[PDB]
């Protein structure tokens, strides 16, 4: 009856920590290269048989928004951008006065010269002799100085840089594994807010197909909510924290580029060469996006009846669209075929519920010369090339980025707008039902056995 | 059967004593210029750090075995005051250790003590023979 | 004699079985920035990462003594169907890991699990006195 | 007492002969784009590499058990002619590798040998039964 | 003192035309011509 302890290696006890996670992706990530895979060039081959553990009767307790994996990964993102456009072809011997003028074209007043016909002097292969070549750009890119006389938006920022025509700009799945001693624990729970104690829990190494998309106000190709919609929130009543929305049903989307681009390829210098946009082979149309109004009537609805669980029953709700500010946070940000578009969400969050065939079509522009993530430094920045041929892209929209205003004790409603931003939340979209755990397999129990001398 | 790995994380001690030799096997192991090489590799290393971490102490004491061991300390009342079958049939490991967590330290030290204590103990008697 | 390393590389098995203090001596271990350094690394955790693979193998079954071993685990007919004298004195170690091939993995399933059950077992003699 | 990591470096062989698990304890162990990052990652497997350089050869030799051990290999007098009770109490672990460092690759050579003598020569004992 | 231990009755099949040491060499080999060159003077206000 007198007890001893006993040494124990192995036992099923672990402890919240933060690790470096690595990447895993199929082995046809790796086939699909012509140097074209923008994250693949050094990731490990996926398992071809997956294992998922049910651990029966444990309960553990999740918290998406204070999450580590999701910092990992988009500062790993970060710098993969930066690093992927370090040795591409520099664009500091351009900013040079640019004498613009309109594009061909013969419409009425009320159409401002989105696209701009330019002229300007170039460098040679030589350091002797200039060039007066000429290039196609879209009046955001441009910024008239002070014959009207422009100079490129971001001269007055920082430098220049191009992204190389080689690479590509095309979300890949990602599966994100821990090291040994580490494991990643994955909520089995249909309706789960993100936040509490998950009741089925599973076990994994390495997380589903999680795609890198970059957008601002919706959601794309994400993963699907099961039976009703999610909504998660880090403090509902605070008009200042986000509302990520996840859809049961993806809403198609179609947005296209109805513009038959040229590419033409200056000689800069001996080794660079510049992808200016030549003269369009067609007619002078804008980017759309297109939603069937049908599937986002029903989506609409489908929320609506989810938000009425938080915000008392006999309540209208009002969706009114973004306040201002920047572009990037105004327009749906994204980037399709290789061009980045920014679509007005005016005719998608313009609608009114009480307590009881055709296709929505958005103006779509699109802009070149971006700079996201600060710029890796002070200084980088990168000129989307011009894409030969119209681009199509269909996609889903699997959820949203809302925002509530401060009405206070304003009324029974509330209106809802689109948000942004801090794009982190494009990952607590996917990692909120993941989470890291380090295992400490040393356990000392009593029992009645001593080893004997 | 074969739960998996971590498959017995919600059962009894006494139920989780089976399943020893199952966390111990996918314990340690189941490229150009780059940053995912030193991604992987800091973690490989660490893989490394925390299974060898765990084994020196499981030398510097008396069982090297591996796998389960007993030991020549008395198990001390003041730690928990709980019967044998109130937690081989009634807690979880991670239940046990999240009550133990305060005195783990000071078990090890006494492991140690009592393991160096019993090698130069039996030196003495293989060096009479 | 020392043949050195590998030396019954085509020597009969039992002929190479008094050689394993040689191939496991050479097993383990017989600059500023550039490419060479992690050329280096990557192999210099590559060798402890083929090492331990083999030491937690050699820790969970029932021998961690890291040389020659017996185990309670019945040979299958299945296997090979060759006899004791004409293996150990008729054949070499690369021929038989080539017909062993297929069931290796097969045999360290069975070993696991008569290593965790014979200590499991012992602990309940150890308890009773 | 517990005088510390190398307390007794300046004491007898026999006083320091019991402070040998607390130098085993802290033999073991106890960021962005940089330099210091490879600093400490080199240094961090040079551990490793100086810790299993060691346990290589203490398991291929007779004792894995990683604290003191007596071994059947007949102490050659040629290497020192010094008296029992004038070593271990009249000589410090540094002065005495200073005496045996021209001999003590010699000695691992008769271990290496002495042990796998052993391992092979037991199997015949267990093989009869 | 390099050492070279011959493996008595062994016999091994060898193929030189798809062996991989070779591709390490060179593929090595250009990377490093490629490295030391990167610190060097540049010559593009050369070309007049
Ligand atoms: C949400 O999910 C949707 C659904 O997957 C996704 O839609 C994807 O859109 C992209 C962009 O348009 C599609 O990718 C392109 O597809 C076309 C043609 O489609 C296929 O055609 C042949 C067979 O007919 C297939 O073998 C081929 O692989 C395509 O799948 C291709 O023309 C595109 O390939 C070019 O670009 C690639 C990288 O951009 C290169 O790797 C490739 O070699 C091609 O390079 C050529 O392009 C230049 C002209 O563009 C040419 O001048 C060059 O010389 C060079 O030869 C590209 O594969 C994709 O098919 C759609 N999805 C799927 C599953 O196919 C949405 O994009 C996604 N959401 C977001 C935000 O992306
Ligand atoms: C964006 O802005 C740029 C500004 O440069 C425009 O580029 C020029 O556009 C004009 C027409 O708009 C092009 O001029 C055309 O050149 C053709 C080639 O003939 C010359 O070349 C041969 C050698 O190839 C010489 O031997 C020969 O002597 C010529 O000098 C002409 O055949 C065209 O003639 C037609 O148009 C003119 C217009 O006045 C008529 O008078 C003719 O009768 C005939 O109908 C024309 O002159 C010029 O070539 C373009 N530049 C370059 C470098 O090619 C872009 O067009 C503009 N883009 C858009 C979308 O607006
Ligand atoms: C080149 O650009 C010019 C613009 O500078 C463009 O000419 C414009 O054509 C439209 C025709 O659609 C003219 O608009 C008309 O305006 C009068 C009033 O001023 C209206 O009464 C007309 O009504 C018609 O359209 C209605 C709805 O569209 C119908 O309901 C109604 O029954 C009529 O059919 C009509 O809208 C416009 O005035 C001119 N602009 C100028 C400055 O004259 C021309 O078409 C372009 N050509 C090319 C080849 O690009
Ligand atoms: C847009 O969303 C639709 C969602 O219906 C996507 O098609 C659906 O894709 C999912 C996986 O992303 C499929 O689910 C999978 O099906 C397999 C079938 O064996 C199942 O075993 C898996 O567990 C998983 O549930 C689903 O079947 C498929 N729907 C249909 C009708 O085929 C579509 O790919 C999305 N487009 C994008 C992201 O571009
Ligand atoms: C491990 O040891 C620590 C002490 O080092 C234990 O912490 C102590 O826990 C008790 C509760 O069991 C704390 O009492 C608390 O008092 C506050 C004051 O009002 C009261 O609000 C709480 O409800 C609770 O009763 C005590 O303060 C705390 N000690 C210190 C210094 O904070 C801990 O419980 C031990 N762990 C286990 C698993 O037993
Ligand atoms: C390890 O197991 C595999 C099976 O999983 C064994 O492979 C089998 O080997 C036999 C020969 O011993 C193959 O028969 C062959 O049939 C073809 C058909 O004409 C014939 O041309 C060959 O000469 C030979 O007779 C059999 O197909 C093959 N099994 C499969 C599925 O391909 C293997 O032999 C085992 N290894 C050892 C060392 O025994
Ligand atoms: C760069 O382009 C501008 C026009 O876009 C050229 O400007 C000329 O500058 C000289 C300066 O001596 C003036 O005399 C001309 O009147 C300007 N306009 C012309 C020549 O059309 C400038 O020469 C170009 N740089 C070159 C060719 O190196
Ligand atoms: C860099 O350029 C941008 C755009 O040309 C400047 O932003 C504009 O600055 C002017 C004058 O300062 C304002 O009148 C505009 O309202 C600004 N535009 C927007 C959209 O706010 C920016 O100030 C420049 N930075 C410099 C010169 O340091
Ligand atoms: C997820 O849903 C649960 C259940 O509605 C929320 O739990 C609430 O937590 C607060 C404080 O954390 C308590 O005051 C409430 O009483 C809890 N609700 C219930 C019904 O008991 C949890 O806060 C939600 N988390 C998120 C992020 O939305
Ligand atoms: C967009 O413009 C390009 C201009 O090159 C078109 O490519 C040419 O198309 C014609 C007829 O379609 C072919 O005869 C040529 O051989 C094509 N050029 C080359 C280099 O192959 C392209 O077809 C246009 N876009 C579409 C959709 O037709
Ligand atoms: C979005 O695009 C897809 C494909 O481009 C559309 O689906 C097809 O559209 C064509 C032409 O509209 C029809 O003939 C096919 O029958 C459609 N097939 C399917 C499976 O739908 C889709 O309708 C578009 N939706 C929107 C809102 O633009
Ligand atoms: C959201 O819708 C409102 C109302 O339709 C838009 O407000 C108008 O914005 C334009 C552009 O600045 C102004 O010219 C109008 O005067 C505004 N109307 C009112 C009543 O203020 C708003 O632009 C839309 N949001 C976005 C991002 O486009
Ligand atoms: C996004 O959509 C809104 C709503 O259509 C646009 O606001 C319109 O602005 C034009 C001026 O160019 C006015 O003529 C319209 O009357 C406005 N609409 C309404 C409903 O008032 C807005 O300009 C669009 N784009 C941006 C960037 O806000
Ligand atoms: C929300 O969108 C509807 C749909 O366009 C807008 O309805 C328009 O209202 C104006 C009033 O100035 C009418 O002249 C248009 O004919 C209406 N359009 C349609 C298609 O019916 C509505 O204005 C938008 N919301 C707000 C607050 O303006
Ligand atoms: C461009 O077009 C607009 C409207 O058609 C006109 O007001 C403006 O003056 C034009 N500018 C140039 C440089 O042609
Ligand atoms: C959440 O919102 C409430 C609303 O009054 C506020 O009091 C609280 O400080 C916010 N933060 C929390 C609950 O962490
Ligand atoms: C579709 O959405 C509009 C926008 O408010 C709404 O008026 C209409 O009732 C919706 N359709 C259905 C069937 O509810
Ligand atoms: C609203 O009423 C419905 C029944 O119409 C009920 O099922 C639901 O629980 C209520 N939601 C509240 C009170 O938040
Ligand atoms: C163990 O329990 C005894 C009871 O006799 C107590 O005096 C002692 O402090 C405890 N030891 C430690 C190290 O906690
Ligand atoms: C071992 O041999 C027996 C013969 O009784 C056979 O039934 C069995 O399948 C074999 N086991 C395995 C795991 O191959
Ligand atoms: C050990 O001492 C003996 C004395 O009999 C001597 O002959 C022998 O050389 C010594 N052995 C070695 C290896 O030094």
């Amino acid at each position: 009856e007198n007890l001893w302890v006993t040494v124990y290696y192995g036992v099923p006890v672990w402890k919240d920590a933060e690790t470096t996670l690595f990447c895993a992706s199929d082995a046809k990530a790796y086939e699909t290269e012509k140097h074209n895979v923008w994250a693949t060039h050094a990731c490990v081959p996926t398992d071809p048989n997956p294992q998922e553990i049910h651990l029966e009767n444990v309960t553990e307790e999740f918290n998406m928004w204070k999450n580590n994996m999701v910092e990992q990964m988009h500062t790993d993102i970060i710098s993969l951008w930066c690093q992927s456009l370090k040795p591409c072809v520099k664009l500091t011997p351009l900013c040079v006065t640019l004498q613009c003028t309109n594009v061909t074209n013969n419409i009425t007043d009320d159409m401002r010269g989105e696209l701009k016909n330019c002229s300007f002097n170039m460098t040679t292969e030589l350091r002797d002799k200039k060039q007066k070549v000429y290039s196609l750009f879209y009046r955001l890119d441009v910024v008239q100085i002070n014959n009207k006389e422009y100079r490129l938006i971001n001269c007055n920022t920082s430098a220049i840089t191009q992204a190389c025509p080689k690479v590509s700009f095309e979300p890949i799945p990602i599966h994100y594994c821990a090291p040994a001693g580490f494991a990643i624990l994955k909520c089995k729970d249909k309706k789960f807010n993100g936040t509490g104690p998950c009741p089925s829990v599973s076990t994994v190494q390495c997380t589903h197909g999680i795609k890198p998309v970059v957008s601002t106000q919706l959601l794309l190709n994400g993963s699907l909510a099961e039976e009703e919609v999610m909504i998660r929130s880090e403090n509902i009543t605070n008009n200042a924290k986000n509302i990520l929305v996840q859809f049961n049903t993806p809403v198609q989307i179609n947005c296209t580029r109805p513009n038959n681009n040229t590419r033409k390829s200056i000689r800069i210098g001996p080794g660079q060469a510049f992808y200016a946009t030549g003269d369009i082979i067609g007619d002078i149309r804008q980017a759309h996006c297109n939603v069937s109004k049908a599937t986002w009537n029903e989506t609409l609805g489908k929320v609506v009846k989810q938000l009425r669980k938080h915000f008392g029953n006999n309540t209208i709700i009002r969706f009114a669209n973004s306040s201002g500010g920047d572009l990037e946070v105004t327009t749906h940000s994204f980037n399709c075929g290789g061009e980045f578009f920014y679509c007005n969400t005016s005719g998608l969050f313009n609608s009114t519920w009480i307590s009881n065939n055709d296709s929505i079509t958005l103006p779509c522009r699109i802009k070149q010369i971006i700079n996201m993530w600060q710029g890796c430094g002070i200084g980088q920045a990168m000129y989307a090339p011009p894409i030969q041929g119209v681009i199509r892209c269909v996609s889903n929209i699997t959820g949203l980025i809302l925002t509530r205003d401060g009405g206070s004790t304003n009324s029974t409603t509330e209106t809802f707008r689109p948000g942004g931003g801090d794009m982190r939340d494009n990952w607590r979209s996917e990692l909120y039902k993941y989470k890291v755990v380090k295992i400490e397999p040393l356990g000392v129990a009593p029992t009645r056995c001593k080893r004997r001398v | 059967v074969f739960l998996g790995f971590l498959g017995a994380a919600g059962s009894t001690m006494g139920a989780a004593s089976m399943t020893l030799t199952v966390q111990a096997r996918n314990l340690l192991s189941g490229l150009k210029l780059t940053v995912w090489g030193i991604k992987q590799l800091q973690a490989r290393v660490l893989a490394v750090e925390r299974y060898l971490r765990d084994q020196q102490l499981l030398g510097i004491w008396g069982c090297s075995g591996k796998l389960i061991c007993c030991t020549n300390v008395p198990w001390n009342s003041s730690w928990s005051n709980r019967n044998l079958s109130e937690i081989w049939d009634n807690m979880t490991w991670l239940q046990w250790d999240k009550e133990i967590s305060n005195y783990t330290q000071i078990i090890y030290g006494l492991l140690e003590e009592s393991q160096n204590q019993q090698e130069k103990n039996e030196q003495d008697l293989l060096a009479l023979d």
